[PDB]
């Protein structure tokens, strides 16, 4: 009894949800109609953290949806799983979604916030137990990034104990879908950085850059590059939903991984993948599992570690396995590769063990790290941001909006001294 | 659901506005009665039954290009009262289409207009077509956008616009009409787009194989782009852009907003045999400066923002491919100060053919937009133009005579000079 | 896979370009409508369905040759954009084809020539064909190399061209365009084989028993020996050979690149049923002056570094023995500093007959490419009856007229005498 | 559990490598499928030392292909074994071979370099135990000898314990396959005399001759020439796959037949051989193997032992034979030609007892020898070096890449140097 709250927000969020509940509902084998007909009686223990029950055995999964526009849930209300939706959790604007993170945020970003709040009090005071809430949103968009930001400070200012866990897709980092894109993201980062306990970056590229390594995909779609992220949420919440030999939730994860507040900006990656080909050959088992999620082309975020230097990092394992073995390997990888740790923080490496994987998988990893990489990252748009502060003019759109000068060079000034604070503590 | 309202006032937005709901009945699959034998509410409306009909508006100072959509096939399928025709045309003349006879009839068609947004309860912009050269397409088409300023504020107002050719003309007083309107567009447009007939012509030569188009030809090229424009806000697609999102990506200043347009692949039939046409070819070729329907160099001038619109088969991995290869380019030139300049939209639906037509059933297929100052060459030659004529008056007395004041003839000549000033100080580098 | 593109420039460049495409079709197993009643990768490209194109670009600046190709039965098989016509040929005028009329349309070929290297992820090299006395093809061929030096670079480009015959010419102003192409050719090409039409038209008629040839008989020929150029590159075989080894071992200095070629067995269809044709005696064959397929003696100067190509039913043991025996040879002649002067390559696929052919259906068969000094006795006649014509100045006016500035023809006498030197520098002994 | 990592360089090596894994596969029994269907239980005691195990009961090579082309690959996987090798292990490139050391060493040796040492870090620290690296490469070539020498600094660099024996091919003096021969060797050998612990000359004059006189083979293709230097790699090896009266492995080899650093290029040759034909009418004892292994036309290496002396000699035995047998053969034929071994050396001949011959043989032998006859080899090669350098104008090829003129004089130098080197012991 952990009840996660779920909430998606602009047109990534919403396309990554969508592939995300036919994980879960596969998972615990929920039929489409919205009822149970799976396998496992374990699956039954503690459905309750992602579900909410309805008349006649239907569940119903708490999940709250955001846009600006009805096309894209429109496109929801047609998919396979959309009937499992609850009819009124559909919340809505009748405005264009802008671009823009001031229109966004100010313009009808108040006149939503207050339906949609509303709608998370429906489910957040429905259940016994509420341990976070989960968000999934794009940060060079305008609705998702604008919005997002915005009720993810209502959020904390009602329920500060709560964890406020968010997944966030980054403006790329060599080709992008927004000119626009250091406005919005340098404008969500200090909002981002205050307010949330855990954030993991996710790049597109790295989606590529996977799916073209190992996968061999010739056309992988955004099917395939949702289904890719959704193992990486699936896998964290899987210790409250399955007992194992060693249980790590996410008060367990933030305590650990993060050393002071403000550094807290997770890079996740998942194993095993391989080659439908290429899967014979392999001899799939723990070592197997260790070499793959600390390989630098697995990391779903690009920002190379090995510019970098560790402070903390987190690995969790599902299945029935042997507990030497886990904990042998994490000590193995420590030593032979001192160069990529702090040494003012020893065991800098967590691990945890789940009991039931996946299906068709015996064995699965998931990987989650903190490196002084992202500076990389913040590098990228820092230097673009200046090109276009030098230009005033895109500021006049966000004008129109209420949006003053102060507001950019406070977002500046702190995002570059979160540059700064990941510079100090290298040393 | 969603709305967008469409208005044509001229000739040519008459004889556009025909090819464009011509596609789009093929495209939706309606009958030209306005039967079935989706996306039909964001441009059609229904009377019940099974009868649909366009959010359309069709004006013109003179009925003989009216009165052929009257008389036409497609007369069931347009309401009476959408089709506005006047009763003597503005002779190319701004003064007689704006001051005299411009505001006899004004404010019925702004009653027409405001009737049609009461259906449209998700009316999000407006698309306006002109001719620059004729008197209708600038006298009218001034007056109308100062009203529609007023009257809606804070609505998308896109502009499709026949840009006078470098050397192809048709009108002595060419270059009169078109300064005078460059003042009304420039400050009451969201955004307006420019092509030429002269680059038209060009393509419609070489990429299609046509010895010897013709206007009709001309206007299904133009209705292409515009579908696949829309066709965003219409059919399902990986990457959705609205109207707001073309307006704050593609414009880096209030002014500068003008953009240029391009499509691929434009291809025949048998040419179509032999090329695989690839994610990477169709953007290779939307780059190549004889692909551009404004008939500019961009080599001229520098890229600042760009969009790019795919249908169809095509899937996001092979898009960024493509685009980091166009990046690798250095004979195509960015302002540093703008490293990304790119949002990508792909769409599952296809180009639509149309019988008796001139593009080949294209798998997948990609739509260009882009803001440049290889536009500031088009506006220097038609300012070396007007400058010819004014210096010894060659036609002042028409447009004196027909209520217009002789201050605004100066007055346009500078608004043109700030502007092109505007260009030069973005083109500035630090 | 890894791919090779082929320029043809001029008559002679078509009709050999025919002579080809019709064994690289007729070997494959490519129709001439482009489907299938594999090292397809190579030479074609995929269109999808089952229809294939060559990679391939064929340009005149005249409209009789390429027209042939466009009413031919290999219509449908070739790209339309591929073939490029001019309007008026060059009148066999170095000058004429170089600035006034080449530069009319160089740009346009070098574009089709670059939108083919787009599809060819693992190009290897190119291929260009020219004819030496012709007008588009020393003036235009220089200004297409000179180009492709700088677009692509570390690239190799490989030639295969008519060199003048020793007393059989059909052009008065044949010297002329030589010399000043020589020059052109020297700086910019990787390696470019020699091949001229009187020899050709001796083996025609010796080996081959033919009583009267014509240009399309050569032209079978010189097919043959392209296509064992690139059967290593195609079809397996236990030495492969690729174009970036030729490139080093043929060519011992900077400008010393160009080989000579010769091809055994050639025997009629009746003659090869009485003979074995082993490796010994193919090997035999090739080294003796009337086979070879340049009308210059080995025995007058020395032999460099060689290379030798075996088809079909090979065994790399008998190479090494026939090729001892081509060591005992008194009558072949080496450079102290070159002892080794042998590369060997083997492929599995035999020859392919042609329909309507001249050869035999032999089971194996050998090609053969070395560099020689007696190329310098074809060098000394081009250069003496150069001076002839240039003392009385017979034929100056013609080229001046047309843009060429006279101190070109000094500067290309000029380098044509230091590579006559450079010949006789490396032919020297220490 | 002593394991050997496999590379494989070049169009000679991969040619090679295909024809040695159908002598090694079938030895252990191995389908080409991948699957053991072997006929005694010793097979699996200790296969481990060339392979490992996939979960779905197959047996993979521990084998890494290298080329810069793929057209020598795509061969090997339209072979008769070419499924048996791991689909990620073909590392090459898209640039044709050059056949110019140059090239391949600093152009793109450098590219392949970074991504193929990663690829050999998969399969060296996956298994228990690593003794040595085993190479197939040419040295007349351009790919093989300027790259393998460019992967075998980078292996001493990384693994200075292991032994780095080397098979190399060396161009043949009568009729050379390529002009630029005498370049390429050259330089290799700077690279290879300092850096690997053994390395075994193979000449294809001899496999012509020695096929020739003896298996009668009218044609022979390179497919017999690559089965005779078969068994040369898999006869060393055996003494760690299989018990005897006797092992000596290669750690047992280097030491015992290396008597000086720079000293240690060695002959090799096996026996017994006859036409198969008259092999009814051959007794098949151990002296009459003997005979066969120190005649001077069984040497895979063109340089005539009796030109110059022996400095050490090991011959290794296959088969249950007579201990006495073999020990009484080693006295006799170092005492019946004192003439060409050392005398400040005694007992120049080591032996070695293996208890399973190979199949197609009962009793079966194996020489590798040591001796100053490689100054003929170096010989041929310096002498056309000077006739080359001279004529600086093939440098032309390699100093647009990058190489500097001096380089080659330092090659010779040093080339030079092993020549007087070899003729100075011979006192
Ligand atoms: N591309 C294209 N341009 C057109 C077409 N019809 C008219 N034009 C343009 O319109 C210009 C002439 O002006 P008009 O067509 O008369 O437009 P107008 O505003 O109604 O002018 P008036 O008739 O005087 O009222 C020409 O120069 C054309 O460039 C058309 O069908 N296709
Ligand atoms: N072997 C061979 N040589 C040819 C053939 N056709 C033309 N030639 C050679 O080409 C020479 C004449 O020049 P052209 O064929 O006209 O080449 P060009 O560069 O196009 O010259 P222009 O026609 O003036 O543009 C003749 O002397 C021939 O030697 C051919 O089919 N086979
Ligand atoms: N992987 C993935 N990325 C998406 C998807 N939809 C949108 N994006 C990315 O999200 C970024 C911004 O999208 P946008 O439409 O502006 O989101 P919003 O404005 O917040 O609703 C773009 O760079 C897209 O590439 C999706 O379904 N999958
Ligand atoms: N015995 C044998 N020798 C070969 C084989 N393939 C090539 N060679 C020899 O290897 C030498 C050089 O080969 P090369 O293709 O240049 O190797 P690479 O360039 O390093 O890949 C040549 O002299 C060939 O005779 C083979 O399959 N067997
Ligand atoms: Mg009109
Ligand atoms: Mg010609």
């Amino acid at each position: 009894v952990r009840e996660i709250v779920h909430i998606q927000a602009g047109q990534c969020g919403n396309q990554i949800g969508a592939k995300f509940w036919e994980v879960i509902s596969d998972e615990h084998g929920i039929d489409p109609t919205g009822s149970y007909h799976g396998d496992s009686d374990l699956q039954l223990e503690r459905i309750n953290v992602y579900y909410n029950e309805a008349t006649g055995g239907k569940y119903v999964p708490r999940a709250i949806l955001v846009d600006l526009e009805p096309g894209t849930m429109d496109s929801v209300r047609a998919g396979q799983f959309g009937q499992l939706f609850r009819p009124d959790n559909f919340v809505f604007g009748q405005s264009g979604a802008g671009n823009n993170w001031a229109k966004g945020y100010y313009t009808e970003g108040q006149e939503l916030c207050e339906s949609i709040l509303d709608v998370i009090r429906k489910e957040a005071e429905s259940c016994d137990c509420l341990q976070g809430f989960q968000l999934v949103h794009s940060l060079g968009g305008g609705t998702g990034a604008g919005l997002g930001t915005l009720l993810l400070n209502k959020l904390r200012e009602e329920y500060p104990d709560r964890i406020l866990s968010t997944y966030s897709i980054v403006p790329s980092p060599k080709v992008s879908d927004t000119v626009v894109e250091p406005y919005n993201c340098t404008l969500s980062v200090h909002q981002l950085v205050e307010s949330a306990d855990e954030v993991f970056c996710i790049d597109n590229e790295a989606l590529y850059d996977i799916c073209f390594r190992t996968l061999k995909l010739t056309t992988p779609t955004y099917g395939d590059l949702n289904h890719l992220v959704s193992m990486v949420m699936s896998g964290t919440t899987c210790a409250l939903r399955f007992p194992g030999q060693l249980n790590s939730d996410l008060r367990k994860l933030a305590v650990n991984l993060v050393p002071f507040p403000r550094l807290h900006f997770f890079i996740v990656g998942f194993a095993p993948l391989t080659s439908r080909g290429s899967q014979q050959y392999r001899a799939l088992t723990v070592p197997e599992l260790t070499s793959q999620l600390f390989d630098n082309k697995n990391m779903m975020a690009a920002c190379d570690p090995r510019r970098g230097v560790y402070l903390t990092a987190s690995a969790h394992f599902r299945g029935r396995m042997s507990s030497k073995e886990v904990d042998e390997q994490m000590l193995n990888i420590q030593a032979r590769n001192t160069s990529y740790f702090v040494e003012w923080i020893p065991s800098n490496v967590k691990s945890a063990i789940c009991d039931i994987p996946p299906r068709g998988l015996k064995m699965a990893a998931t990987f989650i790290g903190n490196t002084t990489a992202f500076r990389e990252l913040f590098t990228r748009v820092d230097s673009q941001f200046q090109k276009m502060y030098a230009r005033r003019a895109f500021i006049h759109w966000y004008v129109n909006e209420g949006l003053e000068t102060v507001e950019f060079d406070e977002a500046r000034s702190n995002m570059t001294d979160l540059i700064q604070e990941y510079e100090m503590y290298e040393t | 659901m969603r709305e967008v309202i469409s208005i044509h006032v001229g000739q040519a937005g008459v004889q556009i506005g025909n090819g464009c709901w011509e596609l789009y009945c093929l495209e939706h699959g309606i009958q030209p009665d306005g039967q079935l034998p989706d996306a039909f509410n964001t441009f059609f409306s229904e009377t019940g039954a099974g009868k649909h009909v366009p959010r359309a508006v069709f004006v013109d100072l003179e009925p003989t290009v009216v009165d052929e959509v009257r008389t036409g096939t497609y007369r069931q399928l347009f309401h009476p009262e959408q089709l506005i025709s006047g009763k003597e045309d503005a002779a190319n003349n701004y003064a007689r289409g704006h001051y005299t006879v411009g505001k006899e009839i004004i404010d019925l068609t702004l009653d027409r207009i405001r009737k049609l947004a009461d259906q449209c309860t998700g009316l999000q912009g407006f698309l306006i077509f002109h001719s620059f050269g004729g008197g209708t397409g600038a006298g009218f088409g001034s007056l109308l956008l100062e009203r529609l300023s007023v009257d809606y504020g804070k609505k998308s107002k896109l502009e499709f616009t026949v840009y006078p050719s470098p050397q192809v003309s048709t009108a002595i007083v060419e270059p009169y009409n078109s300064i005078l309107a460059t003042h009304s567009m420039i400050d009451h447009s969201d955004c307006a787009f420019m092509v030429d007939n002269e680059a038209l012509y060009d393509l419609c030569r070489r990429a299609l194989d046509i010895e010897r188009p013709t206007y009709t030809n001309l206007n299904r090229l133009i209705g292409q782009v515009v579908s696949s424009l829309t066709a965003s806000l219409r059919f399902d697609g990986a990457l959705n852009v609205d109207f707001t999102e073309f307006q704050t990506n593609l414009v880096p200043y209030a002014r500068i907003h003008f953009p240029i347009c391009s499509y691929a692949p434009v291809i025949s039939a048998e040419k179509a045999y032999h090329e695989q046409l690839s994610v990477a070819e169709i953007t290779n070729s939307l780059f190549e400066p004889a692909n551009m329907m404004v008939k500019c160099d961009p080599r001229h001038g520098k890229y600042m923002a760009c969009t790019l619109l795919y249908r169809g088969d095509v899937v996001p991995k092979d898009v960024s491919a493509a685009v980091a290869t166009i990046k690798t380019k250095r004979t195509i030139q960015f302002v540093d100060w703008c490293p990304t300049g790119f949002k990508m939209g792909i769409n599952y639906q296809p180009p639509t053919v149309v019988p008796g037509g001139d593009l080949a059933k294209v798998q997948r297929a990609v739509c260009m937009l882009a803001n440049t100052t290889a536009i500031a060459e088009a506006w220097s030659r038609l300012d070396h133009k007007f400058d010819l004529m004014y210096a010894k008056r060659a036609f002042v007395h028409w447009y004196v005579g027909e209520g217009m004041e002789e201050a605004e003839f100066p007055e346009a000549r500078e608004d043109l000079a700030l502007l092109e000033k505007d260009y030069d100080e973005v083109a500035a580098e630090s």
